[PDB]
């Protein structure tokens, strides 16, 4: 059962996908602190823009894991 | 204890027995007894950081109705005499 | 003649910030003259054809929270770390934010094809690849909460389940050179868990007032005569 | 039936591309905050040119999706 | 028993998601640094935007780590 | 039929490329932004400059596509 | 005995998670000595904010070698 | 006939180098913008050395490519 | 012995992580570099805090090699 | 015939390195813009100083293909 | 003879913790120069400390390459 | 003769270090280019100080070319 057993594997590396997810909505939350250092007066604004690209991430996130269940399930 | 609390008291008490009951009948027991001693460890100790007399007034402000005093009717330009 | 309610009691004050709050993430448009006692029967109005998109995100955070709340209480599990709760609040957004898009058209499916030139074969893959691009605007906001609530539960077996062996391959009482540092590991990602479960609803509820808020753009229906 | 065995490999191999597409809109949303930094008096142009550029990062993640659904499918 | 053996090759390639991860909340971690400097008299708000973005990124840790234990146990 | 079973393995380590394709056109999006920071008075000549340099990285995107397909078809 | 010879291999794989980890506490602790360049009359709250983020980051570090134990041990 | 099939896993593999000329001409043509917006009285020069280094930069595309149809044809 | 033959690839592939670490503490001694660019007047704090965060560095450069340790001896 | 077959392989894998060369050379010729950027009074010596360097980066993309073809012929 | 055989597939990958090697003394080295743009007038501290942390660098350089004789020989 | 064939695998996997070698020298040679754009009255110096750091980049390019003729040879 080679069927059921090499989707192990390729299991773990379709996940690698969520390596640069995890370094891309860091510098995109590292500008919004450097984004509110330049005018903390508004800001709401930004991170009002912020849960808007997060959201953008996760639809890359997600994106990816809907590949891993589509293999495992 | 009035007849509205105690059903909520063996209505949240027999939920417990129902399912602290449930949780050394499943597979992983003792995996599921400790994680449960300590998520309720945190029970103990938000009790003891948060300043509740700061809470309450950070939501007292929350809302303007209650936050800010009434300015409906100053005591001028309502005598009679 | 329910209840004498408290004036101002904390859950009262506690919604009614909250309420204010997410009524305030979609404002009213301002209106394109001053607001007059004749621009009044069209800002009714306009607050009339407005979706009501203040209590649609109250209820999708008065409930993801006291759900997810109830998986840090003691012997409960949260029940949005099932499939059949957290995609059961992912499509019904998604439907919901369909459902004026197939109200402002008047039809019950638009969809078809607008013809252009010699980019028309680059036109023809773009709308079907922003279709497939909206579909998965709904898988996206389900699982998402699913596995939240469900990946700092499956791990906090894990770490429950490797930091009981060393009482138990080694003595009670020899708690001192590893445990505490363990038993301190392992209780803050309860911590942690609780920074999730309270913020992953407010991330969930204010994807829920973008994705709407795309849609319900109106206009003023009082210019009729305006200097006599 | 290594065919149908060999490309559960592949298909979790392929996924890898929305790794950088995950960190590509990682940076092109942290400039979109550091953007709003200099001028919010006017950003609903930048956001208006930010949902351009997601579009155009979408026509990278579903151009690497559109590999993994036509090799398992 | 390649079932119960090849899920083994694939739990540590699963893992690796948890790279960039790591390289993602430094350079979060590093802005609040350099958004302490601008302006120290406010920063309470940048850490408390700060550990916003540390709870989301967690939500890609443990998004990688749910897959982990999904192929272990 | 190793043949046509080897084909699949090195079908989606193709489109790796695909990765820092979409790496490629996020700072190039993103520096959009930046450069949309500096002088929005005049910015219809920079995206007029963006649809250049995003034309010709779908000239590596579909460079790479182009051996995707001469493997499987 | 596979079982106890192929998670030899996913140990070494395991631990890749720890480069980028390395790499994040480098621009973490890189853009402290940035933050000091700006105001060094007060840097002790900044390295009072950089042993926090030292901490948690060792809460990857640690994340991943708890996996590197469970494989072996 | 693994002669003619392992040479197809590698076929994919070798367009990896295929990702960081993607990433390259991408900061490659995000500080083009950049360029741009300092001083866009005089940039005709900047994108003359634009096409310069792109060229060069296809002097990897295509040197990898090279190496590509060598495994193949 | 496949036991102490597949704990040699797995060998190799631990000290992986010791590429990020690299990489970590070239961007902090680089920007010790800025750091001290800014005001070389006083800098002795900041190689201070340089020699802090190489030790913080070594604690991931080591606690790679006590893996690689435990699976050869 | 494994010898002639398993160097197949490493064929492929040998050009990854040319990766990064691709990477290199971006973000070399990507300041080359920023640097014409400054002042473009004085930018052939910076081209004259740019043609340098990819020489010297050419020496890196013929330094890893002086491996491949001495892999394969 | 699967021992003296395995050990020479992990011999490569033992050696691509020097790839980050030579990416962390390349920013260490950039902001060399980039430390000698602000004042040249002393600059003989700032290679005095670029010595160091080369000399701490080559303490991963050689750090790994321990590994890689200790596999081999 | 495994031994004369599992050596040709690990024979390009050890020239990936060759990669961020190239990545190394590019941003080494980028700052110069930014380092000249600075001071260029004075930039001789500085080119005086980048053919130091390549031929310290240079010994970990043949610092890994070292073991790969190890391997063949």
């Amino acid at each position: 059962s080679v069927l059921a057993a090499s989707k192990m594997v390729g299991a773990g590396c379709a996940t690698i996908a969520l390596a640069g997810v995890g370094a891309g909505l860091g510098v995109m939350f590292g500008s919004l602190i450097n984004g509110a250092a330049r005018n903390p007066n508004i800001a709401k604004q930004l991170v009002g823009y912020a849960l808007l690209g997060f959201a953008l991430t996760e639809s890359i996130a997600l994106f990816s894991l809907l590949v891993v269940f589509l293999i495992l399930f | 204890y009035s007849t509205q609390a105690k059903i909520a008291l063996f209505g949240a008490l027999s939920w417990i027995l129902y399912r602290a009951d449930g949780q050394s009948k499943a597979h992983e027991w003792i995996v599921d007894l400790n994680l449960n001693v300590l998520q309720a460890a945190w029970l103990i100790s938000f009790s003891s950081l948060i300043p509740f007399r700061a809470v309450y007034f950070a939501f007292r402000g929350m809302a303007p109705a209650t936050a800010s005093t009434l300015n409906g009717l100053k005591t001028f330009s309502s005598i009679s005499l | 003649s329910v209840r004498d309610v408290k004036t101002g009691s904390l859950p009262t004050n506690f919604l009614t910030g909250v309420y204010r709050f997410w009524r305030s993430q979609n404002p009213a448009e301002k209106p394109h003259d001053p607001v007059n006692d004749r621009l009044l029967p069209a800002v009714v109005d306009a607050s009339d054809k407005r979706a009501s998109i203040g209590t649609w995100a109250t209820t999708f955070f008065c409930t993801i929270i006291s759900c997810n709340l109830l998986g840090l209480m003691p012997f409960n599990e949260a029940p949005t770390s099932g499939l059949g709760f957290a995609t059961g609040l992912g499509v019904s957004v998604w439907a919901t934010a369909t459902i004026l898009g197939l109200s402002k058209t008047g039809f019950k499916f638009p969809g078809h094809f607008i013809p252009g030139g010699t980019p028309w074969p680059m036109a023809f893959i773009f709308v079907p690849l922003e279709t497939i691009s909206y579909t998965f605007r709904a898988v996206s906001l389900g699982v998402r909460l699913w596995v939240n609530m469900l990946a700092g539960h499956t791990l906090l077996h894990i770490l429950t389940g490797m930091a009981l062996a060393l009482p138990f391959s080694l003595g009670f009482f020899s708690m001192v050179p590893a445990t505490f540092g363990v038993c301190c590991l392992l209780s803050a990602l309860v911590g942690l868990e609780y920074l999730v479960a309270v913020l992953q609803s407010g991330v969930f509820s204010i994807l829920s007032t973008v994705y709407v808020g795309e849609f319900n753009h109106d206009k003023f229906i009082g210019p009729a005569a305006k200097i006599v």
